[PDB]
Parts: C-alpha cells; structure tokens; sequence
C-alpha cells in the first residue's frame, strides 16, 4: 500500500534536535520549577512533553496558556537573561513551603515574589526599556491570597493590583481573594501572565500589591521549532519525521499513524 | 461524553488494613479527579483534590494517586472512623461509589 | 481571646539542636505572621524572623539566617523554630509573637517565652557553706547571716530558712554563672543581734534536678 | 466558617415544579470564584450533578436534564434556589446544595478543567408522589 | 539595619507623676514605632503602634508622639501597675530592632546600705576554694558600687556581683559581691575589705576582717 | 546524486545588488532546508542564514540580516540569495548547503561555491 | 556567540601515521540531550567543503573509518588513524549548539 501505518514506537534522536521534558512541562521549565532547573539556555527543534510531566511548585494557572506555550515552543530557546529590576520598599525573594527548592521553602527561580517591607508596601512603578534588537518575553504573575487577612499580611493593601503596560497594550489584573481547595497545602493560587516587549518599546510594571515580579526576560527568536505531547521513548535512531506515536519512515506517499507530525513526512490520510 | 467507572462497588476490610479504591476514566482527564467520603446519613465530604492533594483536616493515612485514566484512593491504615462510601468525581460526573464496609 | 502557647524550658549541649514550638489559638492561624524574638540578659530583645503559616513565607534576620529555621504545622495551628548548632551564646528566652495588619504589624500578642540554656556542664548538686555573722565585731544593730549555695547546675535552686518560718527580711539573690560553667547563689537574712545566741538558723536548699536536699546550720563565727 | 442550609417542600406532586432554596451563612453568594450548585443523591444511581450558578449570572446544567433545571441567586438574602420543572417519580432523591469552583491549574501536562464541591448542605429528602 | 537608642535606661517615678521615654532611630522610620510593656509573670503587652495609635484595651493615659527619627512615649498619672520594662520597636524597615528598654521603678527617699562582710567558712576552705562575700542590704538608688581591697592592693576581675530587684515591701535593693580566691591565693593575704560607694553615703564605707577571724 | 549547482562568478559595482541562485537537483526540494555560507580567504567561514523552502521561513545570522535576503522558487527547485548594498567586504565565495535536520540541522551537502567580486572594472 | 578556535597554521603529519587536529570552544558544546553539537568539515583544495563528522564519532555517508573525533567539556580533537595524499585540506570545526553557526579558523594539514 501507499499509506504508512506503523511506527517503530521510538523518537529518533537525529536529525531533529529533540529536547526531552522528562518530568517537566514547557511552562514548568519556563518558570523555573525546582525540579526543572536543568532546563537553562536550552534549544530544541521539537520539545517532547511527557504525559507524566507534573508540577511541584506553588499551585498556579496560566490564563491564555495555549498562546504562551505555542509562542515559547515556536521560539526554540529558553535563554533567560536576568535584569536589574529596582524594587524599592518591598521584600524580594519570597517563597513558600509548597515549593521546596532545597530543604526549606522556595519558589520559581524565574519569578520574584515581592512582599511588604516592614509595615508598608509602596506603589511599585518600575520600568525596563528594551534597547536591544530582539523581542523580550517577561513572565510575571498576580498572587491570589486565600483570605483578606492573608492579603493584608503579605501585602499591606487590602486589595492589590498589577498593571503591566507597554506602548502596544496593557494588562490590569485584580486578584480574586478566596479559599480554593488545598493543593500541596495551599488554598491560594498564582496566575501567570506574559508580555512581549518589542525592540524600542518599554515595559512598565505598576503595582500596589500581589505582584509576582519577573526576574528578567526570555530572549525570544522567530523560530520554527515545535512542541509535541508523546510518551514514546527517545532512541539513537535516525528518521526525518516524528509523530506522537514515534518516528515513521517518510518514503511512502501517505501515512495514517497520526495527524500531528513534525518534519518532512507524508500527508495524513484517515 | 466523559464517563467513568469506580471499582469495586463494595469491599469488606478490617481495621488496620490497607485498602485501595480504583476509579477509571474512559478518557485521559489529566489530574482532574476528586474523592468524596460520605458517612451514612451525612453529606459527602471533600477529601482529595486533583487526585492527590489531601484537603484540610483529612488524616494523612489517606492518599490519592494516578494520572490520565487510572486513579487510586489508598488508605494506609483503615481505622474505625473511615467506614463510608467513597465517590470519585470528575466535573459533573460522580463515580458509582465504593461502599467500604467493615469486616 | 488570643494566646500563643509555647513549649517548656530546654537544656541542650553545645552543638546540639532544639525545636521550639508555639501553638496558636483563638484566631485563624494561617493569616497572621508569627514573629520570633530573642531575649538574653544585658542585650534586650532581638528579632530573629517571622513565618506566615498559611503560605510558609519566612523572612529571617540576617544575624540569624542560618541558625534558625521556621516551619508551621497548619493542622495543629503550631509554629516551630529549630535552633541548630547551639552555642553558649544562644542561651536566652525565645518569644513567639503574633503580627498582623490590624496592629500595623507591630507584634501585638506574645507567648510566655521558652527558656533554652546551652551548657556543657554536668548536672550536680549544690555545695552549701555558712556565712557566719559577727565576722569581726561581736554584735550591733541588726545582724546579717546567710548561706552560700555554690557550684550547682542546672537552674533553679530554691532556698528557704527554717522551712518558711523566716520568710521576712530574707533576700535570695539571683544565681550567677561562673567561668567553670556552674551557677552560684547566695541567700541572706537580717535578724536581731540578740537572736543569734538563743536561736540557730537553718538554710534549707533543694535542687530538684539533682534531687538534692540540704539543710545547713549557721552559727556566729 | 461558611455553612449551607437548604429548605423547601419535601413532597411534590408529579408534573409540578420542584423548588428548593439554599441559604448561605457566614459567606456571600456574590463571590466571583465560587459557583453554587445542586447535587442529587438517590440510592439507585448515586450522586448526580444538576447544575451550578455563578454570581455574575453564568450558569451550567448537565444535559441529562432537558433544561428542566434553573438555578438563580437572591443576593439580597444570601440565597440561591433550584427550580426543577415538570418533576416526575424519578426525581425523588436527597438534594444537596453545594459550593464549588472551577480551576485550570497546571498540575499535569494535559490541562483539564477541575470542578470541586467543597461545602455541602445537610441534604433534604424530596419525594415525588401522587399521595 | 536601624539602631534604636532608648533613654533613659533607668527611670524613677512615683504614682501620679508623668514621665516620658525617648526613643531615637539611627535613620528615619517615618511613623512606624511601637511600644511594649514587659513585666514579670505575664506576656509582653503592645501599648502603641505606628507612633501614636494606642492599642485597643490600653488605658488612655499612655500616649505616643513623634515621627521620623525622634519618638516619645508619655505616661501621665502613673498607676502602681505601670512600673515595668518598656521597649521601643520600629516596624518600618524589615529587621525589627528593639530598643535597649527602660526600667521604670518606684521612687523613694535615699537609704544608706548596710554593709556586711563574711569570711569564707572552714567548710568552704577545705574544698580548696575560698569565697569571701560582702553584702549591701536595703539601699536606694540602684547606683551603689563596690570595689574589693585585700591588704593595700586593689583586686578586680576576680569578683562577681548580683543585685535583687526592688523589694515591694520597702522599694529598696540589696547587693552581694563575692570574691573568689583559691586556698593558696587566700592564704597569701592577711586583711580583706570591701569598699562601698553609694550616693546615700556621706563617705565611702569600709568593712574589713583579718584572716582567721 | 544529490548536487546543488549554483550561478557562476558575479561582478557587480559597489552598492548594487546581485541575485545568487542554487539549483537543487537529485532530491525532493521542499523536504530539506537550505543554508547559505559565506567564505572569504583568510577571514574564515561565516554562516548567513537558513531558509525552509516549504514555506519560505527564513532565519538569518544577525550580522547579515537586511544585508541579504533568502528566497526560493518551489516550482524550479531553485534557492535564491539576494545581496544588497554591496561593498568591498562582501567580496567572497557563497555556498548553498543542504540541511539534513530542521532549523538546528547541519550542512549535509555543499553546492559549487559561487564567487562574487565587487568593483566596476 | 560561541567562538571556535583552530590554532593550526602548520600541523606536521608525516604521511602514513596518525594525525590530530584540535579545536576549542569558549562554551561547552554539550546539549542537555546528551549530544555534543560539534561538526568537522573538510575543504579539499579547489573543492567545496564536505561533512566528515557530525556531533562526535558519527561519520558521513562516504567518509572512511580513518577519521574519528572525540573530546569533552570545551576542547575537542579530530584524530586521523592514517593520513593519505587525499586527506590534505582545511578542517573547519563548526558548532550549532547556539545559533548562529560559528566556524573555526580552519586547520591546514602539512605533510613531512
Ligand atoms: C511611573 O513610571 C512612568 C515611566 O517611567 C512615569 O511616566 C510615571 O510618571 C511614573 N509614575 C507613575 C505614578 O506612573
Ligand atoms: C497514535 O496515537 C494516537 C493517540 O495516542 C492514536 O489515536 C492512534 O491510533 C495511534 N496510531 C497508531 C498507529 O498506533
């Protein structure tokens, strides 16, 4: 027949640069989850995301998750550059016992949890201009305290606000205080947002509470790499194409192994 | 569309035993499974969230696990107070319930 | 009705580690910071750090970054402080205090205070010696006499005269650490000079940690 | 803490409309992270979820009931009600009013929408009979 | 880190009087300074926070004032219950720094110390260590100071002192100084004396004894 | 079998533009990316950028962005490089090289390097 | 950029015996995938370059088994078991762990 219908069950390590997220989801590696600290300055043609990947840091959700995942995956890099943000009047490097970095409390390595300094929490109004020649991706978030008492204790203001703005657009997020079900012993949550800062544009972070500040930017590039969900193991074989079921020979005019494919292999037919 | 079977329907165990309750989803539901305990004559209690996260006041002997299609609720040391029906829940569908009975 | 209940006193050898506890009641434990303060004589209070039990957010004084470690058991409404690599300098009283926004983060509710003593000395009973009155002069005015309790460990000793019959006019001075590592203490009473002859006074000393009870007869010269 | 307490007629004639009201104590029905839901329990079929109501007015009902259910809030009294049109003999069951919520946590690679019912009422038996 | 200087460390007053405790911060702490009351047998009490806001349940006679680097706690019409230790604690910067604290003691008329000296007992000597102790009884104020004299020579470093708190019955203090000498060292000297200097004494008081008596 | 024949020697005045081509024969043109490499004697070997003929997606070395643009004609299986604003430093030998993997692949076969010399003579 | 160095103006290699060419990188070329993304390209005189080794210890289709490469960290070596008259040329070490591609200066073999 002219239809390929069987995969070897493995993903060839060549020629595409496969990066295996053993226990890490792309976003987990992006934020710097404690068990995902091995992904730094990474590169890939195809990020393989295992169905068994799990998060182990602070519980969080990503509004507009698909867009961020697609953007980062298409970038083909996780090059993170630290920036010297000047957070005056707030305590930095906040953490939680739900995110065990070492033996004690910890947090995402790429996010900066700002907390009240002493008995006050000023209106942060920092700004980092993008004088470089590449798009900068800033990952920040807004913390959602479980109670009004927790909100005031962490952040002196009774109701916080995060306004990240640039020339193109702005996002204003108001935290939703309330008790959620425990996840690793926490009834609070974190929402992760992202902002692309084009060259010559300026990032403006204005906040009076609940800001999970960024520590820097991810150097974005206009790549064509991709991300794929697959439990197939990676073997030292060679195949010009990859499918979630694994590599498939790409010589036949057609294939029906999967509709999702990466690389140069035939058109899908039901 | 999503349907999900909880087995066994009712199992007999004795105090101090290790008991495992299995709830199987027809499709991969990630970790979107919650476990509820209902002692007779009471409303169900919210035990485990996201298939592994124990809730406030739930004894540490309870533990949930699994991902994808197969989930398990395990009680390390069945105590007298743990006699109750256990329901796995995924969004709007509740499992058929495991009438855990004392031997 | 808010109170922060703290564990009892401790005795640790140098280099050991102790875990102080502070049980909170009367309020939602997870919402307020729990402060930890160190008090030792001659230095006043000294802030160690704080932990927000709900999130586990901790923030330490730089002077205590590695020494102390806060944890909170949310199910028990208890906050813990683990002191590590104890030294003689850590002998102090440790307070846990509640801190929240209603009081603008001034720690408004305090614990009773846990006293931890770091000392390598071996437990031993007091040695009692008499302070016989009429040192150079025979008699005059009101006479003073006492018993020197020396070289005991650990604290505290209790001293009474004539089994409580002479509680009036008796001063029991605080015990002082000696360079050897053993506490020493003095108890003195003022009596009429005439009472010296017709009466002999007994210094009652009891050191429960050593289960030692001593009664000493003090006579002039 | 927050307590839920449902009330209403325990007996309803067939083909009528069933009405129940859950009054929330210690909390506000106007919260924007919790939905308020009604779950039905009968011995022969286990727990069945009827639908849920949000303060903003969004609602969701399971298709198993052909739009017979309707959940609405009365925020001036901290109440939400269940209206189950054209009741039948099969609708006799214990009705629980439960607080819940919807979350999209990133717990696992495959993101899934999680519902929970963390607070439940005592449950009230509702009989549907011609007696 | 903000050093907090609290003065006066020792304050004497009587009921009905008005007193002020000055606390100074090494750098501006805006208005975030709190005052605590520590007294034996009970938990520390928060009196004032944010400079002037007195805590609920605190009597109105406690008043706070100041901003920036200078602050003041004013207690008017002192009650007998107000005599205790007071601490100023800034909560503006993050490493909370408390002041040294001021002891607030009840005033009284000056009283001279009764000086007694006790030679080391024979039982003490048989252990090989001697401990001569000189005692001051029922004096006021707390500023009494003593120095040991053995023969003509002065001795220092080898003596320990301890002072009891105010005796509520008469508001006076008592002080004991013990000089520790080994049997050999004790035997090398003949006459031992303790010099007592106190504001209530017209001239310093000397009590002395000769070895063997 | 797989060969990548390029254009011959090009002479163009400074500031002008030239359109180098690379005829790819012996394989399915749309199934392999194309890389372009610049060689100047002594100075070494320099990478310009890569193009995916399937959809004309291109990624350039920064120092060559704008200085050159890559494009393909899928019908004739020919890959084109256009140089613009030429200067003396642009005198070089340009190699079109087949790519075996994706964006991060490696030069699998190199074409017959086309030399370009800049000057009016 | 990752800079590749190929200090090899004249590598004396008497014909017949083994020869070695050394390349060094300012950054480790080992990817998190376990592969080292070094490449060795041979440019025979008057000819376009051709691939000898891709990554390491992986040979091209037509490359003889004579060529073998290995290394660790940031220093790599190309070892030729036997050198023939046909192996004279410039051997560029290239890396693409981080784009853009960076080539070494190229080492020219000289025979004794
Ligand atoms: C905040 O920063 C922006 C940009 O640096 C500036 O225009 C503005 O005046 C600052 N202050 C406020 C209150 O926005
Ligand atoms: C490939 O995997 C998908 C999803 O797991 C499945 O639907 C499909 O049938 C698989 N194909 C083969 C050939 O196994």
């Amino acid at each position: 027949e002219l239809v390929q219908s069987s995969s070897t069950g493995k993903i060839c390590n060549n020629p595409h640069r496969i990066l295996d997220g053993i226990d890490c989801t792309l976003i987990d590696a992006l934020l710097g989850d404690p068990h995902c600290d091995v992904f730094q300055n990474e590169t890939w043609d195809l990020f393989v995301e295992r169905s068994k990947a799990f998060s182990n840091c602070y519980p969080y959700d990503v509004p507009d998750y698909a867009s961020l995942r697609s953007l980062v995956a298409s970038s083909g890099t996780l090059e993170f550059i630290t920036e010297g943000f000047t957070w005056t009047g707030v305590t930095q490097n906040g953490g939680s016992n739900a995110c065990k970095r070492g033996p004690g409390s910890g947090f995402f390595s790429r996010l900066n949890w700002l907390t009240k300094s002493g008995s006050t929490y000023p209106v942060l109004n920092v700004t980092m201009p993008n004088n470089d020649n590449f798009d900068k991706l800033y990952i920040w978030g807004i913390h959602h305290p479980s109670t009004d008492q927790e909100q005031t204790s962490l952040y002196v203001q009774a109701s916080g606000r995060v306004t990240v703005s640039t020339r193109r657009s702005q996002q204003t997020i108001i935290p939703n205080i309330g008790s959620r079900p425990w996840v690793r012993g926490l009834s609070s949550r974190i929402s992760i947002y992202w902002t692309i800062v084009k060259p010559g544009d300026v990032l403006v972070i204005n906040s009076n509470g609940n800001l999970i500040a960024p520590r820097g930017y991810f150097k974005m590039r206009t790549g064509k790499s991709s991300i794929m969900r697959s439990d197939a193991p990676i073997d030292t074989c060679i195949s010009e194409c990859i499918t979630p079921n694994g590599s498939i020979p790409n010589d036949k005019p057609f294939q029906n192994v999967n509709k999702i494919t990466y690389g140069a292999c035939p058109k899908y037919v039901k | 569309d999503i349907q999900m079977t909880q087995t066994p329907s009712s199992l007999s165990a004795s105090v101090g035993d290790r008991v495992t309750i299995t709830c199987r989803a027809s499709q991969s539901i990630g970790a979107s499974l919650n476990w509820y305990q209902q002692k007779p004559g009471e409303a169900p209690k919210f035990l485990i969230y996201a298939a592994s996260n124990l809730q406030s006041g739930v004894p540490s002997r309870f533990s949930g696990s699994g991902s994808g299609t197969d989930f398990t609720l395990t009680i390390s040391s069945l105590q007298p107070e743990d006699f109750a029906t256990y329901y796995c829940q995924q969004q709007g569908t509740f499992g058929q319930g495991t009438k855990l009975e004392i031997k | 009705q808010v109170q922060l209940q703290q564990s009892g006193a401790e005795l640790m050898q140098p280099g050991a580690s102790v875990k102080l506890s502070c049980k909170a009641t009367g309020y939602t434990f997870a919402g307020y910071w729990i402060e930890w303060v160190k008090q030792r004589p001659g230095h006043g209070l000294e802030w160690i750090g704080e932990i927000l039990p709900g999130i586990g957010s901790t923030n330490y004084n730089g002077k205590f970054k590695g020494k102390a470690t806060f944890t909170a058991d949310s199910s028990s409404n208890t906050a813990y402080m683990e002191l590590s690599s104890l030294t003689t300098e850590d002998s102090a009283i440790y307070y846990c205090a509640r801190s929240g926004a209603q009081a603008t983060f001034a720690m408004d509710y305090w614990g009773q205070g846990t006293s931890v003593t770091v000392s390598g000395a071996s437990t031993k009973g007091p040695s009692v010696f008499p302070l016989a009155p009429s040192s150079k002069s025979t008699s005059g005015g009101t006479a003073a006499l006492g018993c020197l309790v020396k070289d005991y460990f650990p604290e505290p000793v209790t001293v009474s005269w004539n089994s409580g019959a002479l509680t009036s006019g008796v001063h029991t001075f605080p015990a002082v650490l000696q360079s050897s590592g053993l506490y020493s203490l003095s108890s003195v009473v003022t009596v009429p000079s005439s009472s010296l002859g017709t009466q002999t006074y007994i210094c009652n000393v009891n050191h429960k940690p050593s289960n030692t009870k001593v009664d000493k007869r003090v006579e002039p010269k | 803490q927050v307590q839920l307490q449902e009330s209403g007629p325990g007996l309803v004639k067939p083909s009528e409309t069933l009405s129940l009201t859950c009054t929330v104590s210690g909390g506000s029905v106007s919260s924007n992270i919790y939905y308020w839901s009604w779950i039905r329990q009968t011995p022969g079929k286990g727990l069945e979820w009827l639908g849920y109501f949000y303060h903003s007015g969004s609602s969701n009902y399971n298709p198993s009931l052909k739009s017979r259910v309707t959940i609405s809030g009365d925020m001036s009294k901290n109440q939400f009600s269940l209206k189950l049109k054209s009741v039948t003999a099969a609708d006799t069951a214990i009705y629980y009013c439960a607080r819940g919520g919807v979350e999209n946590l990133m717990l696992v690679a495959v993101i899934q929408e999680m519902w929970y019912f963390d607070l439940w009422g005592r449950g009230t038996l509702v009989t549907v009979s011609g007696a």
